[PDB]
């Protein structure tokens, strides 16, 4: 292809800290390209933030960003930047850099996006959800009181995706997220076959190998 | 019948800004990739058209306006800009659908003695209309007294030289500017690309 | 100075029927110069960035099927997906690029209308582990169903609980185009030990008579 | 190469007149202005007059204003200095000078330097 946009990795930051995410232009004729920035907030629409022309660093902002964020461009490495003076919780979102070849042009090339999460951390409690039965019977994990998002789950180390639904996180009154994960299993499976669930939270660098089993 | 941008960009001598040179590109195919995939242009600002994409879309006419200005004034070649170059030499309209292509040309347009042969207008009773090309040397009446082609008190010659020296700062070095305007009429188009 | 409003917000369509999406702009986006409206259309499948489908209101981008086609006259634009398919499920945004600031619409979810399907309900008590912590969470699970609109209500001693539950719904399935649901009921260990019968009443379009699944405490 | 060639220098009883002729051969197209300079005996060579190629508006220097007349013939690539009412202070070597530098302000053609110079010619005012 003509042009591909690579973006800085995932950023876990504390409220108040400053942050400069990158967006580099892989390929030739970058010179014609104007790199825009777009904010998609958690489960929300696309907000256009601003565009820069790396050439003469001609920068335009959305009124909704003017005096919040700086869009810079080090044209000598085909790298457009976006930075924050001091990060709000609100500024938690995924940030796509998006090139057109020229201004008043549809954004015809997109970076996969940089995920920025501005929050102090807190590790998830992991409780099991034991089943009842006989035809089919189902069981799961409850991942409660963690912050910020996100969390990832797997079953028997990851060697059991045979019919497994893991739900969106929901922010409790507590101001910390909770999230359930469950798997459909044949009635008489419980009697022997182990069912462990493996839960990882990146911000708090905590895994959990939580065994699930029926009650008495 | 391949669009000769060759005898515009690589053209040996260029025009003075106020006397800018238009080339009517018609009945030819252009791989515009030729231009943008080349690393050696300072400023490839495109306004209201993807150049990456017009190598698979047919325009009636491509106009190529070529001239020389000092690098500082490159920014002023863009719609809505105002100043000396903007308003008295080469104006662009608000609904501009083309690109401004500029490269540093100290190497070509600068003498030790100073290349004074590149010029620019300084005064005018009004601002230029978009794509206007004024070359009159009317002795410009600033103050009250009417000038009868006589120069002096409140009466000035409207053009000046640039004086490009190799030792000049990068801003006061001469940049060569091509402006590719595209029009799409209701007449059968004649300037497409490959894809 | 421009601003956009799409409609509708949601659209459920049987595989291979048409699907239209309206996008209205408060200002005209026509380039007088070259009679073209400077309006575009983006698809975003979750986890991915946005994909460009259409530019100058009607022209298709490379890698975009025939069934996608845009029309529009000045202030009013439409995206039409004749013969909707599997992989067309996503959010759809229109964007103006007549002038900065570029502005998008609020988006349109497009999901596959399929055969009605009743939900497989399961209830889960709290863990002993959790109870000792202080809270007690009772989970109820509605697996594999269509359509979305399923009523879940909690009874505690055949008395409706209301304000202390929270639903979480999976998007349409990768395979069978169904949703699933986790309603979690949270309360203090204190208040959990007060009541004995915890139940989960489910009124879905699939199920003629409502379905209740429950446990008495200690089981 | 560009070459300037003065002529019409010689002898004149003060109050008479003398005409000077500077012929230019080279890139004529690029000529902005022509200027006359004189160096008197014992004195640094000072500005006399300049004329813009494209308009014939002249800038007479302060000590000749009302006596001399600079004029040019574009077809002949010649600039002329008419020297009416010659004073004794007019005894000097008169040098014609050419610049390719186009300057909006005319008065600049005293301050500013000239790229090409002629070998010059003697004017001697007598009795
Ligand atoms: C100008 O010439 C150079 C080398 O001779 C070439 O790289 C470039 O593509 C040429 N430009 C055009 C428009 O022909």
């Amino acid at each position: 292809t003509q042009m591909q946009l690579v973006q800085s990795g995932t950023e876990v930051k504390k409220p108040g800290e400053s942050l400069k995410i990158s967006c580099k232009g892989s390929g030739y004729g970058f010179i014609t390209y104007w790199i825009g920035w777009v904010r998609q907030m958690p489960g929300k629409g696309l907000e256009w933030m601003g565009i820069i022309y790396p050439g003469d660093s001609e920068t335009r902002y959305s009124p909704s960003f003017q005096g919040q964020v700086t869009i810079s461009a080090d044209k000598s490495i085909n790298t457009a930047y976006l930075q924050w003076s001091s990060l709000k919780a609100s500024d938690t979102a995924i940030y796509y850099c998006a090139g057109g070849s020229g201004i008043s042009t549809p954004m015809d090339v997109w970076g996969q996006g940089t995920t920025v999460t501005v929050a102090s951390t807190k590790g998830p409690s992991v409780f099991p959800l034991a089943p009842s039965s006989g035809g089919t019977a189902a069981l799961g994990c409850l991942v409660k009181d963690y912050f910020p998002e996100p969390v990832t789950v797997s079953w028997n180390s990851g060697a059991l995706t045979s019919g497994v639904h893991t739900f969106p996180a929901v922010l409790q009154s507590s101001g910390l997220y909770s999230l359930s994960s469950v798997v459909t299993v044949p009635s008489s499976s419980l009697g022997t076959q182990t069912y462990i669930c493996n839960v990882n939270h990146k911000p708090s660098n905590t895994k959990v190998d939580k065994k699930v089993e029926p009650k008495s | 019948n391949l669009c000769p941008f060759g005898e515009v960009f690589n053209a040996t001598r260029f025009a003075s800004v106020y006397a800018w040179n238009r080339k009517r590109i018609s009945n030819c195919v252009a791989d515009y990739s030729v231009l943008y995939n080349s690393a050696s242009f300072s400023t490839f600002k495109c306004y209201g058209v993807s150049p990456t994409k017009l190598n698979d879309l047919c325009f009636t006419n491509v106009y190529a306006d070529s001239f020389v200005i000092r690098g500082d004034e490159v920014r002023q070649i863009a719609p809505g800009q105002t100043g000396k170059i903007a308003d008295y030499n080469y104006k662009l309209p608000d609904d501009f659908t083309g690109c401004v292509i500029a490269w540093n040309s100290n190497n070509l347009d600068s003498k030790v003695g100073g290349n004074y042969n590149y010029l620019y207008r300084l005064f005018r009773k009004s601002n230029l209309k978009p794509f206007e090309r004024d070359i009159s040397t009317e002795i410009y009446q600033a103050g009250s007294t009417p000038c009868n082609g006589v120069e002096g008190f409140n009466c000035y010659f409207p053009l000046q030289s640039y004086g490009f020296q190799p030792t000049n700062g990068v801003g006061y070095q001469p940049y060569r500017v091509v402006v590719l305007s595209f029009e799409l009429l209701h007449a059968p188009a004649t300037v497409c690309g490959p894809k | 100075d421009i601003q956009l409003t799409q409609s509708p917000d949601s659209l459920a369509v049987s595989l291979g029927e048409r699907a239209t999406i309206n996008c209205k702009s408060s200002q005209s986006v026509l380039y007088s110069s070259i009679n073209k409206n400077y309006l575009a259309w983006y698809q975003q499948k979750p986890g991915q960035p946005p994909k460009l489908l259409i530019y100058w209101a009607s022209t298709r981008e490379s890698g975009v099927p025939d069934r996608f086609s845009g029309s529009g006259s000045g202030t009013d634009f439409t995206l039409t997906i004749s013969s909707l398919q599997a992989e067309d499920v996503a959010v759809y945004y229109c964007q103006q690029y007549y002038s900065t600031p570029y502005t998008f619409g609020q988006g349109t979810k497009v999901e596959i209308k399929r055969t009605v399907a009743a939900p497989s309900v399961f209830i889960f008590p709290p863990s002993d582990e959790q109870l000792k912590s202080g809270t007690a969470s009772v989970v109820c699970l509605l697996n594999n169903f269509y359509p979305r609109e399923a009523k879940v209500q909690w009874k505690v001693d055949n008395a409706l609980q209301s304000g202390n539950s929270q639903e979480s719904v999976t998007e349409q399935d990768s395979k069978d185009s169904t949703y699933s649901l986790s309603s979690t009921l949270t309360l203090s260990k204190a208040d959990y030990e007060k009541h004995k019968v915890y139940a989960c009443e489910v009124t879905h379009q699939g199920l003629s008579s409502p379905v209740t699944k429950s446990f008495n405490r200690g089981e | 190469q560009v070459q300037l060639v003065e002529s019409g220098g010689g002898l004149m009883q003060a109050g008479g007149s003398l005409r000077l002729s500077c012929a230019v051969s080279g890139r004529t197209f690029s000529t902005a202005a022509m200027g006359w300079f004189r160096q008197a005996p014992g004195k640094e060579r000072e500005f006399v007059a300049a004329i813009r190629w494209s308009g014939g508006s002249a800038y007479y220097a302060d000590s000749v204003k009302g006596r001399f007349t600079i004029s040019r013939d574009k077809a002949k690539n010649t600039v002329y200095l008419q020297m009416n009412s010659l004073k004794y202070e007019d005894t000097a070597v008169y040098y014609c000078a050419r610049t390719e530098n186009v300057r909006s302000l005319l008065s600049d053609y005293a301050t500013w330097p000239y790229d090409y110079w002629g070998q010059g010619t003697q004017v001697t005012v007598s009795s």
